[PDB]
């Protein structure tokens, strides 16, 4: 299974930004409350404007993630010197487009701008993670890290912005994004564990965790309120995720049979291989009409599982003559979560650079 | 062992 064709990955679109006329509010606040000439801050305002323009039209590469984190930190610095939150003195309208409706949403709240930048940080990470072919340990490692970063951005957004400014950033939807991103990260790690030919039991646990993450995401997609909001998107996501649930259940039980093989339990080996074959056949049914990338991975895995099942049954029928335990006799594999939402630190000086408004008293 | 190598790889 070292060279199994790579499954495709889901990514989220970035949000489109509208106006954020912070310049008049900062100049007004600077004169009124700091007693300084507002024109003395034209250079600082130019820098923040150039940073926002770069961040809202972020280059869809690795360096784009740094631009978003840098801008996010500078927004925290500004809010600590000029109050632009809800009901505060220098608050101005912030406008972004909501993903599912395509409609403009405006809030007079700088934390709404922070929230959208952090969503797009996770969205961009999901994009970069899904772009790679994962045929190199460098691209496999980068993709695994990207999906973990995406989970962390959405997780940070879920925790520190429980006021859902729009429905695409609501708790239930962000929870779906986090679980989906963690499943794809664990999936990348699974491909690595099978490349190294790690112990069979650990690979089973790693694949079983892929299943667990995708099962959590599939539950959210089957929620009627999530399905009505996502619309067609729920249909496309649920098709890939539901198939992957059975695909990686098959991979998990394939390696449980390998453990049974290593433990000289040749009747138990038949039971796990037959289970893996059944689960993979269900994944094949679920993959009708899916791209060739999915078909090529199922077909490769079928050659492995199908051959190993036939060989194991032949060995048991004519050599070992051991009892084949039922399906419901077997302890279910416990997933081994070896990925995590990588933390977001908004005011990390290494990611923000100097405070743009450091001279503002 | 196997886990520690894979855990460090994923960080």
């Amino acid at each position: 299974m070292e060279a199994v064709p790579r499954m495709p990955m889901i990514w989220l679109d970035l949000k489109e930004a509208g106006d954020f006329h912070f310049q008049p509010a900062v100049k007004k606040f600077v004169l009124k409350n700091y007693g300084e000439n507002p024109e003395a801050y034209n250079e600082e305002l130019k820098k923040l404007e150039l940073l926002r323009q770069n961040a809202v039209r972020v280059p869809r590469d690795f360096e784009g993630c740094s631009v978003l984190r840098k801008y996010l930190g500078q927004l925290h610095y500004l809010q600590s010197r000029v109050p632009m939150g809800s009901g505060q003195e220098a608050a101005v309208p912030v406008t972004w487009t909501e993903i599912f409706s395509g409609k403009s949403v405006a809030h007079e709240d700088i934390k709404y701008e922070q929230a959208c930048i952090l969503y797009n940080l996770g969205a961009l990470h999901s994009m970069l993670g899904a772009m790679d072919k994962r045929v190199s340990e460098e691209g496999m490692k980068v993709s695994c890290t990207h999906f973990q970063c995406a989970a962390g951005a959405f997780a940070y957004l879920r925790e520190h912005f429980p006021q859902a400014y729009s429905v695409d950033m609501s708790r239930q939807i962000l929870t779906l994004n986090v679980n989906l991103m963690l499943g794809q990260a664990q999936e990348c790690l699974l491909e690595k564990s099978m490349l190294d030919n790690r112990k069979s039991f650990l690979v089973a646990r790693i694949s079983a965790q892929v299943v667990d993450y995708y099962k959590e995401a599939c539950r959210a997609l089957e929620n009627p309120d999530t399905a009505s909001l996502l619309g067609r998107i729920q249909k496309d996501w649920k098709k890939l995720v539901q198939m992957k649930i059975y695909y990686f259940a098959a991979v998990a039980h394939l390696h449980m049979g390998k453990q049974a093989e290593e433990q000289q339990k040749f009747g138990e080996r038949v039971a796990y291989f037959q289970s893996a074959l059944d689960k993979l056949n269900e994944a094949i049914k679920l993959a009708k009409g899916q791209p060739d990338t999915v078909q090529d991975a199922l077909r490769f895995t079928m050659d492995v599982i199908g051959g190993k099942y036939n060989s194991a049954k032949k060995d048991n029928d004519f050599i070992y003559h051991e009892a084949v335990p039922a399906l419901d006799t077997l302890q279910p594999v416990k997933g081994a979560p070896l990925v995590k939402p990588l933390p977001v630190n908004p005011t990390d000086p290494a990611v923000t650079g100097p405070d743009i408004f450091a001279k503002l008293v | 062992d196997d886990i520690k190598q894979l855990a460090a790889w994923a960080t």
